[PDB]
């Protein structure tokens, strides 16, 4: 197989801007490469084929790779439409393999969370089953580690975390962030915390509730 | 010349097989390759193989040869491909590409689930704690399957605010989670209500957020 | 069958 090595993974762009990502192929494949996009919640869409053809209704702001070994897709000023995420492929041998793709969002001015804690609800407990939620709302950029302490002590099993992607509106994004333990073992300790560390705020950020009553 | 018609989508149970269409239009048939490329959050894209419409003939990825079976019917212009045992890993948005142009995608969703409808339990906020300039709410939908459930805060009508996350997969079923932040002199006078639809249960869940010492 | 594109073929 050709590793295909596409950098960045992920790239933070502001309108106006010219972007280039590059793909690099473990041989030389002949510049038989395509470059394609998929915009969230779509089939790819094909951009550029054989190194540097501009597939036919392809706006020509977006341009195309070198040859040998390492190609590139430069797009000359980046427009709100070319958000998704982009992927090289080789076509010179089987199998066909396809690089870890490259997603491109809007950037912007720090933001940082809102958080918000949850202790389970009477009905769920009277189910015997204990979900501690947690809410970090509209932030920017996207790093933020969430991490759970019981009682001061640091648990990390039985955690879910959803994303949000960056929405279109504020350009932030937030996480839902889930403990979920017994009735059981929800009643054997006390307090419950909600720490993040997120840029732009040098000292965690934390929310919390005691269940005794804080 | 034109395009690439996928079938819709799968809800197959483990041991089973499915067999994914791609009707093909505009063109002629047997004379363009057909390929079968799979999606998915670990791996992302993946090749599963290759057909000649005109020639029959087939090339496959050594990791799904096993499991993937390529043919297409002339008469109908259609790509078939395969997909046996079926397993947890392969649930996945499976696309036929033709190169230059795509099929949408079809999803294949592999669960022992059967039809559970959600819990949905009222987020209070902590009753015995502190405030600000603004009162977030929430709501969560635990155990459903299978998806979707759409969920609105105050029936569509208070909706600038909120905020709905992918729904993950835990013990195999679903949960989702939903958040309203509304001023903080809002709440408790003009109520704030979840409204959950869990259709192939057919269930319609409305609970009240309401404090609580 | 993409005769411009050139690359891999199942021929």
């Amino acid at each position: 197989d050709i590793k295909m090595t596409q950098s960045p993974s992920s790239m933070y762009t502001s309108l106006g801007e010219r972007v280039t990502i590059t793909c690099k192929a473990s041989q030389d494949i002949n510049s038989f490469l395509t470059w394609f996009l998929q915009k969230p919640g779509k089939s790819p869409k094909t951009l550029i084929y054989r190194a540097n053809r501009l597939m036919i209704g392809v706006p020509s702001r977006f341009s195309g790779s070198g040859s040998g070994q390492t190609y590139s897709l430069t797009i000359s000023s980046l427009e709100y439409e070319d958000m998704g995420i982009y992927y090289c492929l080789q076509y010179d041998d089987f199998p066909l393999t396809f690089g870890a793709g490259t997603k491109l969002d809007l950037k912007r001015a720090d933001a940082a969370p809102t958080v918000s804690i949850f202790p389970p609800s009477s009905e769920q407990l009277t189910s015997g089953g204990a979900s501690v939620v947690c809410f970090l709302n509209n932030f920017y950029p996207k790093e933020i580690n969430v991490k759970w302490k019981i009682d001061g002590s640091e648990r990390q099993n039985g955690v879910l975390d959803s994303w949000t992607e960056q929405d279109s509106k504020d350009s932030t994004y937030s996480m839902s962030s889930t403990l979920t333990l017994t009735k059981d073992e929800y009643e054997r300790h006390n307090s419950y915390t909600c720490e993040a560390t997120h840029k732009t705020s040098t000292s965690p950020i934390v929310k919390s509730f005691n269940r005794n009553e804080c | 010349q034109d395009q690439l018609q996928q079938s819709g989508a799968e809800l197959v149970r483990p041991g089973a097989s499915v067999k994914l269409s791609c009707k093909a239009l505009g063109y002629i048939f047997t004379d363009y390759e057909i390929h079968w490329v799979k999606q998915t959050p670990v791996h992302g894209l993946e090749w599963i193989g290759g057909i000649h419409p005109g020639s029959s003939g087939t090339a496959y990825n050594q990791k799904f040869k096993g499991k993937a079976t390529l043919t297409a019917d002339k008469s109908s212009t259609t790509a078939f491909m395969e997909l046996s045992s079926l397993t947890s890993e392969d649930s996945a948005v499976y696309y036929c590409t033709r190169k230059d142009y795509w099929g949408q995608g079809t999803l294949v969703t592999v669960s022992a689930a059967k039809t559970t409808a959600p819990s949905v339990y009222p987020l209070v906020p902590v009753c015995g704690g502190t405030t600000g300039s603004s009162v977030t709410l929430g709501c969560l939908v635990k155990g459903y399957f299978p998806e979707p459930v759409t969920l609105t805060w105050n029936s569509g009508s208070l909706s600038s605010g909120v905020h709905t996350f992918p729904a993950l997969l835990q013990s195999g079923l679903y949960t989702l989670s939903s958040s309203v932040t509304v001023t903080s002199n809002t709440w408790p006078s003009q109520t704030i209500t979840c409204n959950v639809a869990h259709p192939a249960s057919s269930t319609k869940v409305d609970k009240k957020i309401e404090p609580r010492v | 069958g993409l005769y411009e594109w050139g690359g891999a073929r199942i021929t």
